[PDB]
């Protein structure tokens, strides 16, 4: 704003020019991750809420297993936690020689991994936001300091140089901090929100894990 | 657990002071 | 259950009053 | 005064005030509401724990809590789900006492996690405000300083005297950015210490309760 | 000092009175806590000698009754444990297998009560040592606004009209540091004294529990 | 735990910065 | 480089220690990252192979067949099974003492694994927290040489104040560069170790539970 | 450089001596503790190499008897546990646990007083690393005030006359950080070495208690 | 013993500071 829209970092030294690229890239990458993860966590929350309804609807569990087998390549969230648990339970229980209770323990670990593998797939790009939201201020400051050191060096042969022939060079060095903070505010603010969404999905899957292992431990004996 | 990261706030003031100080002989 | 949102609205209102009192005292103290 | 300069300060400083005031308003509403809640929970925890540890019969203490089954909190809710699943699994046939006490201890564990998650709900937002508020203030001052050096770069005869208010209205964005951050960060640490102390109370109560249930179950053999 | 405080702006009156009012409160807390943390350690060793003298715990509990109203520190851990133990194993003879966790609670609650009586104002020093420098900065920022408003009134600036704004900022920083130094020096010194005295009182947690477990099972 | 708190230096820097405003020709 | 050749001796030392801490930090980041990847992969590989339904004593016999460099989830299982089976040889034990003897061995062996993953993480957290303040001390040193030059001659030259400014400004540049590696990686690696601890703690519950059923039935 | 110390106001030269006093005391403590924790760690390694030789404890006990005036660390907690075990195993012994619960108590009463025989001066560094920048800043802020008190009497001012006063004032911040940085690094480093050594002694005493329960119970 | 050992540690670190503070004025 209040400066020529056609002129930028382009004329500056190769290092502040490079710092400009990695910082603006971050901001673009940060916003792309915010949109990708916001869509995915909305979809996962909707699919988990729909599945806890379908599961509590009281239709008998072989129907769930036989229909989920009808779409086994596209299972996600609580349906994929259910499927891995019931798959291991029927496989292991099939070996009636098993310890009646020990079937429940084996099935529960089957779901525990399935939960961790789904929950990791929800998380994939979130630790990058915690990186941008912590290094981006300092990368901005380091870009600015290099810009300042390069503004004075560009006049270091002349002492008569008036402040009017370095002030634009100083302003163009502060941009690296302004971009460096502008990439940080969305990143660390969204990193806290998304981590919290992921914990809500973890607690919802852990609720489903208890609900299923309860009706499983019942069905194993009565 | 958490703290105010004062260093960025301090380093901008250091840079602004150094700019003015290098401007004082001009 | 839901009453924690009513307590949160009460907390927002008293927080807003306390800030308006603080900035009113600050602007008065400019004199 | 300050207000007759502030009304003519740049649009960016107006926005940085409304943002930082918004987080100061919000964080103080959380500090009030999440200290009242923790004062209530820490008192309801110890005021149930003695009642349980009085030596009165656990079965009637459970039965008398059925009259408020929809309204339980903290240690009483943690006790209630543990005892409910214990008496159900012990009334049920064909379950050995080590499986009965496991089922009670797990129906306790998940209820205790749900009480702590219901206790701490807004605390992560204080971690946000304490983290971004200094950087929002710093962006406010860096934009102000940069726009001042651009303006200073326009005149034929430069001096700092003509941009002094541009620097001053920049620098205070650091200060109010920092004064909106302080309450949030010190209270985020303090409230996490209070949650951890109250978690250790529930963890201790869960061990003391599962220890008495373990003996109570195996005594029936 | 008073030469400039007499003419300082109204907000500085409050900031100075608050920030020196923390210093005074901090020094008062150091005086109170350094009596207590030193008397609650002496009354620990003056219990341990008597305890290891070989006198019966029955006699200790009996001679403790005549001062239960003021009983404090290590003996108040012991008395609470022994009171509840008697009420569960001797006033009623049932379930010697179950009294030990009762005695463990009865020392646990007395422990938390005694440590809370030592800590009462220690967290406040933790806030003064953390916040006093920021109250100094707020005094500074306000003094700097009084500088820039005096600077904007003249075509060419000089130190002559700026000096009272600078003097205001520096004295607020100096008072903020003067209140912070005692607070953050003493907060760690007292918080180690509490952790040391806690780990001293923890010398019951196995010892008393094993003695009353032996007295229940023998 | 213990660390280095530097916050009152912001003030020294605000004062030292203002001396250059008070002396620019 | 002539601009560094005539730099003040204090700034020479500050450059050597901060470049040293930057180099040591990058070496720790890559070293701990390959180790934590390998340990996380070994845990995932072993715990699958264990839970496959293969007989514990056969698994233990081929695990002893690789007791050389056993470190990982293998070593955790081995320690628990070894004291379980060895303590079981003495039929005088009640089953509670057998699950004690197993969980006694494996909790020790888990801590011996974590302390081999942890080794250079608290150094990196020390560097990342103090490093910008070593930079700041170098900057304050350069600020003094600048003010000394501004106090020398009635109209100081840019050439005579510049050495103080350049030393002051470079000390902030390197103070930032020697803090970027630690501030990204320390929280990431400490979270990685906490996640891998939670993996072994889930193995503690799951393995001691099957041994508890074994002890109550054999 | 002593020229300023020879002329500066009583308070800034007094503050200079306080900070140099903390810096000397700090570096003396860093070299001392480091030598003491190096000795204590090597003495633990040497005792582990003795204990794992397969030597019978009843004759290993006899070895320490030869050095009753120089017992330390791991061998002190072994000796104190075992010198109680012989007694609790002799005559009245109650349960096999009652003889291994009284022996383990006789270890932990020497875990403390080996810890706290090391770990002595570490909390001093915890205060020096906290207050040393604030003491440096208080000397600095007093230095700016002293300069302005001399300056403000003149009808005009310039950098040429105030800058020497500011440069001599900033020394207090520079020395304030130079005394603080070694303290904050070495406090964190040494405190982690004490927690590693405490974990090692706790791992030893728990694992020894398993061999002791094996020999008491079978 | 230990009071003499800490005295020796104070002595050796004091002369280390004296030569460092000499080296600081020497260049």
């Amino acid at each position: 704003t209040d400066m020529n829209i056609l002129d930028l970092f382009l004329k500056a030294s190769l290092l502040v020019k490079l710092i400009m690229l990695i910082l603006i890239g971050f901001s673009i990458a940060s916003w792309a991750i915010i949109i990708q993860r916001t869509r995915i966590l909305n979809a996962a929350a909707r699919e988990a809420e729909a599945f806890e309804d379908k599961f509590w609807s009281g239709i008998e569990l072989s129907r769930l297993y036989q229909e989920s087998q009808g779409k086994r390549d596209n299972l996600t969230g609580s349906e994929q936690i259910f499927y891995s648990g019931f798959k291991e339970f029927v496989r292991l229980h099939r070996a009636n020689s098993h310890a009646p209770e020990a079937v429940v323990e084996g099935a529960s670990r089957a779901m525990r991994i399935s939960m961790n593998r789904e929950l990791e797939n929800l998380e994939t790009h979130i630790p990058f936001l915690g990186t941008v939201g912590s290094i981006s201020p300092y990368i901005g400051l380091f870009g600015t300091v290099w810009g300042i050191m390069h503004a004075f060096i560009a006049l270091g042969a002349v002492k008569q140089a008036t402040l009017q022939m370095v002030a634009p060079g100083i302003a163009e060095a502060l941009i690296a901090t302004a971009i460096g903070l502008f990439a940080a505010i969305p990143a660390v603010m969204a990193y806290n929100r998304l981590n919290q969404r992921v914990n809500k999905l973890e607690l919802n899957y852990d609720n489903f894990m208890e609900e299923f292992t309860a009706i499983l431990h019942r069905q194993a004996f009565t | 657990k958490s703290e105010i990261n004062i260093v960025p706030l301090l380093d901008v003031l250091l840079v602004l002071l150094l700019i003015f100080m290098a401007t004082a002989p001009i | 259950a839901t009453e924690q949102n009513d307590k949160l609205k009460r907390a927002i209102i008293i927080s807003a009053v306390l800030h308006v009192i603080l900035f009113a005292a600050l602007i008065w103290s400019s004199f």
